């Protein structure tokens, strides 16, 4: 059977083809010790990858290899792919197939770097690197849609119809997870809460997915917020100091749909999402209309869906049905069509396989990879 | 009054301010959002010709591109006791305003003004066009109150919490 | 004296008739700060017009009040006229009567308007509308030709013969110099470098305008791009950083030749010029062919000429003499055209005046003006 | 007239709007007795404030009612300020507007109850919170460049194009004078000095202020020392003691390019200064590479300049041209600003006044002040 | 042979250690500092790819991240009089050293792995692949006698201190 690791800015989700979920799902950090150890015997490991830099994090300076949907440490990166084949799933690469996953208008040597590190450092006997958006379609079982996906880096839209991308209509969007989170570090200085210094990204990341939410009217929970402080939540620290949150809680949210606030100029998604649509052909807009498909741990905000039917539907003319589709499980959505992919029998001969690498080398991935 | 008025619908999305420049200590609110509900109101080109020419001339006057002009009306409306045809076209419009097919984001652009660049910080006594607008835009008046704020002083649940760094150079 | 304004989506021309070139070229653009405060005196001025909106360019947004020939933007476009009689001309418009430009097969409401400004809010004396490509066979001498005008906004051919239109073989294309901008940051994510904000389109612009060409083979360019580095030049961004591209030089204008690349299902320039001179009579369609004359900024690639000498060439009949007309000034053909007409002694009866105007309103523009 | 900025962690600075430096300076301390009171005649009052705390430092206990740049005991602040006004000033606070200052992404807590002390406790006509950084900017003529101002609690960097601060931008690092002191005194001990609390945390920070300086390359300074006697300079203690320093007086504010030494994990005031710029427009970069504005006390050390201006060399690209502005009277900038602002005719509409206060509360400063 | 060869500005200074992991008992200085270089010695994608496989390739071999390969090439280098290809192949690496665009900051890290990790402890002795690395960054190579440690014991200016250290001690 094949493998699928779904990559991702902030999470890897690896598993096997065919199952309906990912055995690993583990951080993409690597984690370097800080301070001076001291003993003899503790400390001889040089770096921690995954839940084990995670729990070590207190001692640890943590980075993530991937930024903005591109590897920036090919060396880290490596790691963690040792660490999810050999730690995690347990399995030698040699023996399976790879699905990769990437976003949309990616650098072209992010997925030429991808296909030689598979076929030269593990010896994959095939492999492929699959468009995010795509395998998310694939696992809501449509044909047909515009697949909203947002992880912890990338923000991208990519209207498919019957089957077909129009890639003149993919929009991306370099505000995702990771950003908001930089952005909860910020509003919450307001209160005497400043973490404001690399330590505790990790703990406020917590605190976003934790309290932070959609406010369907902006202005409603921000006069909320301040007159009746119902909307006030409490945090515990590791250290047990509580910290309370109050219309912080859907301001760091609200970056999404205001990209201002953090000094961008684009539109929110909701205005990317509705100008990827007005780039297609006026005939298929109506069906991409009513089958908004959001996926990606960034879109699992409460409320974030209902903010999104009623801005696109305050964009799009009244007689158009929009219909946004958020699976409970969007946030695995892309590992799910990777493995539905990876499993059909139709797409054996799209492997790229290590005969036609070392015959054609890493530039093979752009001929047959989309 | 005006019948086959239509408008282009997001026409104004363009004209909105960031949000970071409505906190500019010369940011002109009244103006900036005067051109955003003008640009809202601007008829769109399948509206017959004659309603057109009508309806521009009512905008025009009300909502006029030049700064001299638009403090010009300024002044008039201060008075506006002793101008019943400023009156009739102000209701004019406004009655196009509350129309407007759109109404419910230029409210949402109108609260965004007063939350972030103080629109309405002047609350009863916002001048005569621009109350009329806001009027149009929130038809209950509840503007006049201006925004809730937050007050982070005093506040119930905020304490000093001491972080990683915070606790390098704490004191006591 | 007459002023002549071509008003292009992306740049003004403006100045007096009679002279060679135009006096006052600057961008058509309007910018507005997106930053905060946060100095006493520093912000009074909001909105910039043209060269001052490019120069702060860092801390604006910039909008273009023209799209694709259309005015969309009316209070900004009066800004930019004001901004050219009072700032750039040094004129009082009450003084001088004023051509000015549009593409063939506008909105009907965009000659309106901008007649109802000129009279209404300039008090210009007399105004007219002339078409680009006509302006543009005036500057070339010429009373014949097929003239192919390419700017920022639309590309269109209008066929002359004998001073005579042949309207029904008047083609148009809303791909322009901005469409080829905006493909260009498009292809640049390839190798990593991410343009978003209008100031990085503005500076992509840039980069297109010094570095991209047209290949005479396409197919045989992006071999050599791909064997060799031979192609590749470098291109310093305001901020010191230094970016290199290679195949992307010509697969920007190639877009021309293949709108399929920005997922248009036009045909080329090419192939649109010899579909106009199919649609004209028989008898006229050598003279054409003889008397291709370029004009607008977005016929400025080097090799253009010889890319379309080579494909007209392949489309007719081998009998035919195939010859493009690409003056060094193509650029401002138009305004020169203008130039040239306005200060006509048998144009001075074909101005629309106050007068008619006050009689007739603004339609007097369809009556009076091809 | 006006009274005018502080709100320094280590040094109260006040004065009047329109003169050119501070009219008292005295250190931001209150000491309480300890270890006394046998004579009837020995002091009878319970609390010291600035100047004569210093003096008493041998019976006192001082501690700062401002740390890391944000005011944590508002009874001994109350006493500073109102020490500032009578004792100091020699004026009335009810009579003059006040104009103080705050280091940006502070807690709004802080803002609110300095407006609220200022109105109600000492009932002041008008008063204004200014950001320091912009002050220094505005001391330095300059309305372009971002400022590196690093007082006894607080560097932060704030990037400013012409008016326009990029607040996203803003950089906030609690790593300044009171850590290079308290990293000194830990550096001391290792030589054989160990300067227990408070007095002799004083004692300290004077031969910081006097023996201490930035290498401008750290190894060969290091090997330097180690090889030769010439680094080693004395200092004679109160008691008449003198201790010999070496390495220590170029390692201590070594922290700031390498806060490693104490344990932070941030980068160094020059990364920190690069990270700000790259944050902001790249049309906006070069202007701010050049107009690097130094300001505050912890600028002082000599050769932090040309160190800061070497480190900033690298990390940039070669072509542009790094430029530091650091002005003698660095350590008043954010004084001088503040004077000069609160001069401005056309600032006396940003005052908040007595009235706005009382119909919005404290809330109002948040709406009125950058 | 590798023209055109180029390298993204800064890309090393995240793989810096704290100084203080730097005085780690169990710090590994010499795979530590490898590792800073060979990232610094990563190529930008936009040299061109033939030049970008040659070098890859060429810092595979002798910078290799694999920890098994890395002590297995250090053993291979004890004689390496007896590989021609990999004294001539340290020779081309130490060649693009020199010309690294970013040579100062490297070798100041270098310098800064000496003083505090110890990365020159053998002196010259040192292992013949991070000694040519060392001399590519420091030319004289002055690294192999330069870590001049400051001493404390029997130094001027060490005496006892009292009363404003406290420690009052005024019955002696
Ligand atoms: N329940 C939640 N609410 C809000 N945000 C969430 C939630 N779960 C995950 N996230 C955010 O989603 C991001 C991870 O999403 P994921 O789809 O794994 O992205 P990637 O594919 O890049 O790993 C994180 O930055 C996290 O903060
Ligand atoms: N030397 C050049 N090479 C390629 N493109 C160019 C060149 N100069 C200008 N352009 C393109 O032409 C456009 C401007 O042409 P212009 O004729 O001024 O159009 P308009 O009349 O709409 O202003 C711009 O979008 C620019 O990208
Ligand atoms: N010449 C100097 N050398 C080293 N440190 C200095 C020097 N002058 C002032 N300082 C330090 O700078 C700090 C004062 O800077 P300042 O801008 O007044 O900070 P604040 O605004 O917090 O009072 C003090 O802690 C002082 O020790
Ligand atoms: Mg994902
Ligand atoms: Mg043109
Ligand atoms: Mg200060």
């Amino acid at each position: 059977t094949a493998l699928v690791c779904d990559n991702g800015s902030g999470l890897v989700k690896a598993g096997f083809a065919g199952d309906d979920a990912p055995r690993a799902v583990f951080p993409s950090i690597v984690g370097r010790p800080r301070h001076q150890g001291v003993m003899v015997g503790m400390g001889q490991k040089d770096s921690y990858v995954g839940d084990e830099a995670q729990s070590k994090r207190g001692i640890l300076t943590l980075k993530y290899p991937i930024e903005h949907g591109i590897i920036t440490n090919w060396d880290d990166m490596e790691k963690i792919w040792h660490h999810t084949f050999y730690n995690e799933l347990r399995v030698a690469p040699e023996e399976h197939p790879t699905l990769l996953t990437e976003a949309p208008l990616n650098p072209k040597a992010n997925r030429e770097k991808m296909t030689q590190i598979m076929f030269e450092t593990f010896n994959v006997p095939a492999m492929y690197v699959a468009i995010q958006a795509v395998l998310s379609l694939y696992a809501s079982g449509r044909t047909t849609g515009i697949v909203l996906d947002s992880g912890d880096g990338v923000t991208h839209n990519v209207p498919i119809y019957e089957g077909y991308a129009l890639p003149h209509a993919i929009m991306r969007l370099d505000l995702a997870g990771r950003d908001l989170t930089d952005y909860l570090m910020k509003i919450l200085t307001e209160r005497g809460y400043s973490f404001v210094t690399t330590a505790e990204r990790e703990i406020v990341r917590d605190i976003k997915e934790k309290l932070c939410y959609v406010a369907l009217d902006f202005e409603n929970e921000m006069a909320t917020a301040a007159s009746s402080s119902s909307l006030e939540k409490s945090y515990e620290l590791p250290d047990g100091q509580v910290i309370t949150i109050g219309n912080e809680r859907f301001r760091c949210p609200e970056t999404l749909f205001q990209p201002s606030f953090i000094g961008m100029e684009s539109a929110g998604i909701h205005e990317t999402t509705y100008n990827s649509i007005m780039k297609c052909d006026i005939d298929i807009r109506k069906d991409l209309y009513a089958n908004n498909v959001m996926s990606g741990g960034t879109t699992m905000y409460p409320g974030i869906a209902d903010r999104m039917q009623k801005e696109i539907t305050a964009l799009a003319p009244s007689t158009m049905k929009i219909k946004i589709i958020a699976p409970p499980e969007r946030k695995y959505s892309v590992w799910i069509g990777g493995s539905i992919l990876a499993s059909l029998s139709t797409f054996q001969q799209m492997w790229i396989t290590k005969q036609e690498y070392d015959e054609a080398g890493p530039s093979i991935v752009h001929r047959k990879c989309f | 009054p005006f019948s086959g008025l239509k408008f282009k619908q997001n026409s104004f999305l363009s004209t909105v301010p960031s949000v970071t420049n409505m906190h500019s200590m010369h940011f002109d609110a009244r103006e900036t959002f005067l051109g955003v509900i003008r640009k809202a109101l601007e008829p769109d080109t399948s509206t017959p010709f004659p309603v057109r020419r009508a309806f521009d001339g009512l905008r025009a006057e009300i909502l006029p591109n030049d700064t001299i002009k638009s403090a010009a009306l300024k002044a008039q409306c201060s008075d506006i006791d002793k101008h019943p045809e400023l009156k009739a076209k102000m209701e004019t419009l406004k009655e196009v305003i509350t129309h407007h097919p759109q109404k419910e984001k230029l409210a949402e652009i109108a609260l965004q003004f007063a939350r972030e660049a103080g629109l309405t910080r002047l609350k009863g006594e916002t001048d005569y066009v621009l109350s009329n607008v806001l009027d149009g835009l929130i038809g209950d008046g509840s503007w006049r109150a201006g925004p809730a704020y937050e007050s982070y002083l005093n506040k119930p649940g905020v304490d000093r919490v001491i972080t990683t760094v915070d606790g390098l150079h704490m004191q006591r």
